Protein backbone atom coordinates (compact mmCIF):
# COMPACT_ATOMS: atom_id res chain seq x y z
CA UNK A 1 0.00 0.00 0.00
CA UNK A 2 2.90 2.38 0.83
CA UNK A 3 4.41 1.59 -2.80
CA UNK A 4 1.10 2.21 -4.30
CA UNK A 5 0.44 5.51 -2.51
CA UNK A 6 4.25 6.55 -3.98
CA UNK A 7 3.95 5.90 -7.14
CA UNK A 8 0.25 7.85 -6.98
CA UNK A 9 1.81 10.47 -6.03
CA UNK A 10 4.93 10.57 -8.25
CA UNK A 11 2.58 10.19 -11.38
CA UNK A 12 0.41 13.42 -10.66
CA UNK A 13 3.12 15.21 -9.90
CA UNK A 14 4.94 14.11 -13.23
CA UNK A 15 1.53 15.28 -15.14
CA UNK A 16 1.08 18.57 -13.98
CA UNK A 17 5.00 19.12 -14.94
CA UNK A 18 4.16 17.69 -18.16
CA UNK A 19 1.14 20.71 -18.37
CA UNK A 20 3.13 23.27 -17.56
CA UNK A 21 5.45 22.21 -19.58
CA UNK A 22 3.58 22.34 -22.98
CA UNK A 23 1.51 25.51 -21.80
CA UNK A 24 5.33 27.16 -21.10
CA UNK A 25 6.63 25.85 -24.91
CA UNK A 26 3.80 26.86 -26.04
CA UNK A 27 4.20 30.18 -24.96
CA UNK A 28 7.05 31.18 -26.30
CA UNK A 29 6.50 29.25 -29.34
CA UNK A 30 4.00 32.38 -30.40
CA UNK A 31 6.80 34.93 -28.80
CA UNK A 32 9.14 33.84 -31.32
CA UNK A 33 6.82 33.91 -34.10
CA UNK A 34 5.78 37.14 -33.31
CA UNK A 35 9.29 38.48 -33.31
CA UNK A 36 9.73 37.02 -36.46
CA UNK A 37 6.72 38.36 -37.94
CA UNK A 38 8.39 41.56 -36.60
CA UNK A 39 11.54 41.46 -38.57
CA UNK A 40 10.24 39.89 -41.83
CA UNK A 41 7.56 43.27 -41.41
CA UNK A 42 10.85 45.31 -41.24
CA UNK A 43 12.87 43.11 -43.94
CA UNK A 44 9.57 43.30 -46.29
CA UNK A 45 10.50 47.22 -45.52
CA UNK A 46 14.13 47.01 -46.26
CA UNK A 47 13.52 45.26 -49.51
CA UNK A 48 11.17 48.15 -50.68
CA UNK A 49 14.18 50.15 -49.63
CA UNK A 50 16.81 48.33 -52.04
CA UNK A 51 13.83 48.14 -54.54
CA UNK A 52 14.13 52.30 -54.68
CA UNK A 53 17.58 52.16 -54.38
CA UNK A 54 17.97 49.82 -57.57
CA UNK A 55 16.73 53.18 -59.27
CA UNK A 56 19.21 54.77 -56.86
CA UNK B 1 34.02 53.88 -55.78
CA UNK B 2 31.86 52.32 -59.26
CA UNK B 3 32.89 49.22 -59.09
CA UNK B 4 32.71 49.04 -55.16
CA UNK B 5 29.42 50.16 -55.03
CA UNK B 6 28.35 47.34 -57.91
CA UNK B 7 30.37 44.57 -55.51
CA UNK B 8 28.73 45.95 -52.40
CA UNK B 9 25.09 45.85 -53.94
CA UNK B 10 26.13 42.42 -55.25
CA UNK B 11 27.00 41.04 -52.33
CA UNK B 12 24.16 43.36 -50.36
CA UNK B 13 21.74 40.96 -52.68
CA UNK B 14 23.67 38.09 -52.42
CA UNK B 15 22.78 38.35 -48.54
CA UNK B 16 19.59 39.29 -49.38
CA UNK B 17 19.05 35.96 -51.16
CA UNK B 18 20.66 33.83 -48.20
CA UNK B 19 18.90 35.18 -45.23
CA UNK B 20 15.80 34.56 -47.50
CA UNK B 21 16.40 31.37 -47.84
CA UNK B 22 17.29 31.03 -43.94
CA UNK B 23 13.89 32.50 -43.62
CA UNK B 24 11.94 30.13 -45.63
CA UNK B 25 13.85 27.32 -44.15
CA UNK B 26 12.79 28.96 -40.61
CA UNK B 27 9.14 29.14 -41.97
CA UNK B 28 8.77 25.40 -43.06
CA UNK B 29 10.26 24.99 -39.06
CA UNK B 30 7.61 26.73 -38.04
CA UNK B 31 4.89 24.99 -40.16
CA UNK B 32 6.21 21.51 -39.14
CA UNK B 33 6.44 23.44 -35.80
CA UNK B 34 2.96 23.54 -36.01
CA UNK B 35 1.91 20.14 -37.43
CA UNK B 36 4.03 18.74 -34.09
CA UNK B 37 1.79 21.15 -31.67
CA UNK B 38 -1.23 19.76 -33.70
CA UNK B 39 -0.22 15.73 -33.58
CA UNK B 40 0.76 16.19 -29.47
CA UNK B 41 -2.08 17.80 -29.27
CA UNK B 42 -4.10 15.05 -30.53
CA UNK B 43 -2.31 12.27 -28.94
CA UNK B 44 -1.94 13.69 -25.95
CA UNK B 45 -5.38 13.99 -26.03
CA UNK B 46 -6.71 11.09 -27.10
CA UNK B 47 -4.37 9.72 -23.70
CA UNK B 48 -6.56 11.72 -21.58
CA UNK B 49 -9.59 10.71 -23.00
Amino acid sequence: SDKLKEAETRAEFAERSVTKLEKSIDDLEDELYAQKLKYKAISEELDHALNDMTSI
Amino acid sequence: VEKDLNELQTLIEAHFENRKKEEEELISLKDRIEKRRAERAEQQRIRNE
